């Protein structure tokens, strides 16, 4: 089979992780990449660690890839994520409550709230 | 050096705390046997208990290691127990140590009849039990001096306890159950309620409240 | 006109997020704060607890020196996005996600934690952490449902643990009783922060 | 303990459960301690004052320090005119 | 079937004091039970306890402080003479600093510490401490 081993991911999350900006999805130029800023003792390691790199970097264009943490992802997810509706998901002028509720109401004396209304 | 890596070592290193008595009021864990030799430290002695050898059966034959039972106590109210299992008897020897220092309790003495002078004895009856032995401790008279086996003997001596009457049943030959008894029975002496104690507790700030500033880089 | 207290419009908050539903088990030690079951078997969680419970909690977290030393984690989806919210306000961390087993014991673990007190969503699902803390003299702080296991629970907010609406107006509400009692920001129940920054999102 | 004198004799006075009133040991580390900050007339934090409870690990391990301390804080609550 | 319910009232306070219960339920009373509570009530081992009447043997709610360590019956009763009543507390008591063994003797239901003061023997009810 056609396993990568430990060495070959860790050294391709790095590499991607640290020259996401450079990455290519061709393998030759995504080997002379590994070459330039990187020491691989063996060609063979090398060209493994460059197929592996340009699959997680496949892998990435269509969306995340867990364990390699990218700053730009993250970051965009953030922008993203901190974004706020119009309106609050919150209905607070008509709420529907059981009369268990209102006997809740009741007992805290909150009898009055408005918007609460049996069903 | 030493580097610690707790907020508890990082006060101990930096003099904010100057009494393992501190400690002990909060409960908080010692992970850290630095601690402990930098608070009493120059107070504490060590003796090796007991080398024990153990076997585990393998595919090609019997796999030996040896266990160190190490005691350590200043005679002053202070004691440890510490169990290592090694390869080689001087490492498992300095875990031994290393874990004994660890596990520092203190005892509490009383006075069997008039309240004269420094404790002497076990304020009241306390029993521990580990595994199968069971040990009793009763308070003795003045000049009644420790009644015990050897083992007992040594771990009450190393706590600072004069005089104590004692009795064990059960496999006191198996000798980490007989040492572990004594330790459980020593460190039952602090969790007994006395009408002394009946007074309402008044708190004080831990020392990671108390220092939190320092603590906070 | 005839403006609500503070606790009037926080009680008509959680109603809005169905704070107050209930599953269909009560544990016996969360009975006290549970108000009536109803014919389908829902228990009705009493809001005035809860509230009281909510502020008990904020007077709790406020006398902590540096915030720092809270944690505040979430094992669920829901309530991963309420914590790290939590935390960005009122400045202390964050874990949302898996929990690794000896972070508060193991000392030499590169990610070791001492914290002052912890903050959970769920104790039955954070039952790890809880666990933990029991080994290492750290409070607890969890919102607790009518069939949360109340073991190694020194605070429980009785409230609805489990729905996202719920769970992130629970934790903007206690964010803003902390910001208020430090000081930072003004009273009563308007703050300026949107409640839907805490909710759960596709 | 003290000896015929008058001198303090042990080493240190453990805490004792605000709710069970165990001595709690050095080596209990299921015991916590836990501070409520009081509120001036505008609902603002006064720092350095609040309330201390310690719970002893047998209450916590128990599921009861929940009750007991919201017991506990009712009662000093109204006793403190923290409200 | 019932033999003794002094035991019962004892090891109820006992079980209830270890659980941490603030309160007990003691079913039925008797004046025994009474005077033995009122004996350790007089040391400050408990708060105070109330008789409920019920046209029967009667019922006492015991206010619980936490000081009770254990508090036990001693059974068959023995005879406890004035010079055995040192020998007894060796066999009963954590420590002679503390601890009571509760007496019937003519004179009443009193300690023992109170038995030696007044120089009075009798029969062993039990102990708390
Ligand atoms: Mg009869």
């Amino acid at each position: 089979g056609r396993v990568r081993t430990k060495t070959v991911k860790k050294s391709s999350r790095q590499v991607i992780e640290r020259y996401y900006s450079k990455m290519t999805l061709d393998f030759h130029t995504n080997k002379k990449i590994l070459e330039e800023v990187a020491i691989i003792p063996s060609k063979r390691l090398r060209n493994k660690i460059a197929g592996f790199s340009t699959h997680l970097m496949k892998r990435i264009q269509k969306g995340p890839v867990r364990g390699i943490s990218l700053k730009l992802q993250e970051e965009e997810r953030e922008r993203r994520m901190d974004f706020v509706p119009d309106e609050s998901a919150i209905q607070t002028d008509r709420i529907e409550v059981d009369k268990e509720t209102i006997d809740l109401l009741a007992s805290l004396g909150m009898s009055e709230l408005p918007g609460v209304v049996l069903k | 050096k030493w580097v610690p890596v707790t907020k508890l070592g990082r006060l101990v290193k930096d003099n904010k705390i100057r009494s393992l008595e501190q400690i002990y009021l909060h409960s908080l864990p010692i992970k850290e046997f630095q601690i402990i030799d930098t608070l009493i430290g120059p107070s504490l002695k060590d003796e090796v208990m007991k080398i024990m050898p153990v076997q585990k059966q393998t595919r090609a034959g019997q796999r030996t290691r040896f266990k160190a039972f190490v005691v350590v106590g200043d005679g002053n109210g202070h004691v440890g127990l510490g169990v290592k299992c090694s390869k080689e008897v001087a490492t498992a020897i300095r875990g031994a140590i290393i874990l004994a220092k660890l596990s520092v309790i203190p005892v509490r003495r009383g006075y069997w009849g008039n309240k004269i002078g420094k404790p002497h004895t076990v304020p009241c009856k306390v029993t521990g039990k580990c595994g199968s032995v069971t040990v009793r401790m009763v308070p003795a008279p003045r000049g009644a001096g420790i009644v015990a086996a050897r083992v007992p003997k040594k771990v009450l001596q190393f706590a600072g306890i004069e005089d104590v009457f004692t009795s064990s049943r059960g496999s006191t030959k198996t000798l980490g159950n007989f040492v572990k008894a004594t330790f459980d029975c020593l460190m039952k002496t602090y969790g007994f309620l006395t009408p002394d104690f009946w007074k309402e507790t008044r708190f004080t700030k831990s020392p990671f409240q108390e220092y939190a500033d320092i603590l906070s880089k | 006109g005839r403006t609500l207290s503070t606790k009037e419009a926080d009680i008509q908050m959680m109603l809005a997020a169905e704070v107050h539903l209930g599953t269909k088990n009560c544990d016996f030690q969360m009975e006290r704060y549970v108000f009536k079951r109803r014919n389908d078997g829902i228990y009705i969680i009493n809001l005035g607890k809860t509230w009281e419970k909510l502020q008990m909690a904020a007077r709790v977290i406020v006398a902590i020196e540096n915030p720092k030393d809270i944690i505040v984690q979430s094992a669920r989806p829901y309530g991963q996005r309420a914590v790290l919210k939590f935390a960005q306000y009122t400045g202390a961390n964050a874990i949302a996600g898996r929990h690794t087993p000896g972070t508060f014991t193991n000392q030499l673990q590169t990610s070791y934690s001492e914290p002052r007190l912890l903050i959970l969503t769920d104790p039955r699902t954070d039952h790890q952490p809880i666990k933990e803390a029991a080994l290492g003299n750290i409070p607890t702080i969890a919102f607790c449902d009518t069939d949360s296991p109340m073991r190694y629970v020194d605070i429980g907010i009785p409230a609805n643990n489990k729905g996202k609406h719920s769970i992130g107006v629970l934790f903007w509400l206690l964010a803003r009783m902390v910001l208020q009692m430090r000081g930072s920001i003004n009273q009563g129940h308007k703050w300026d922060v949107m409640v839907d920054l805490f909710f759960y999102r596709e | 303990m003290q000896n015929e004198e008058g001198q303090n004799v042990d080493l240190y006075i453990p805490r004792k459960c605000s709710a069970t009133n165990r001595v709690i040991t050095s080596k209990d580390h299921a015991s916590v301690q836990l501070n409520v900050g009081h509120l001036d007339d505008k609902g603002l934090y006064i720092p350095g004052s609040f309330t201390t409870f310690a719970l002893c690990g047998f209450i916590r391990a128990q599921g009861d320090a929940d009750s007991a301390l919201d017991r506990l804080w009712q009662k000093k609550k109204v006793e403190a005119r923290q409200q | 079937v019932r033999v003794s319910v002094l035991n019962d009232a004892l090891k109820s306070m006992y079980n209830a004091e270890k659980r941490g219960k603030r309160q007990v339920m003691i079913r039925p009373s008797s004046k025994v039970i009474i005077k033995f509570l009122i004996v350790m009530q007089k040391h400050g081992y408990i708060g105070e306890f109330e008789y409920v009447d019920d046209h029967r043997s009667g019922k006492i709610v015991v206010e619980l402080n936490g000081r009770l360590n254990k508090c036990g019956v001693i059974s068959p009763r023995f005879d406890v003479g004035v010079k055995e009543i040192e020998g007894w507390t060796a066999r009963l008591l954590p420590s002679r600093q503390f601890g009571y063994i509760v007496l019937t003797t003519s004179a009443g239901i009193m300690d023992h510490e109170e038995a030696r003061r007044k120089n009075v023997g009798g029969k062993v009810l039990g102990f708390f401490y």
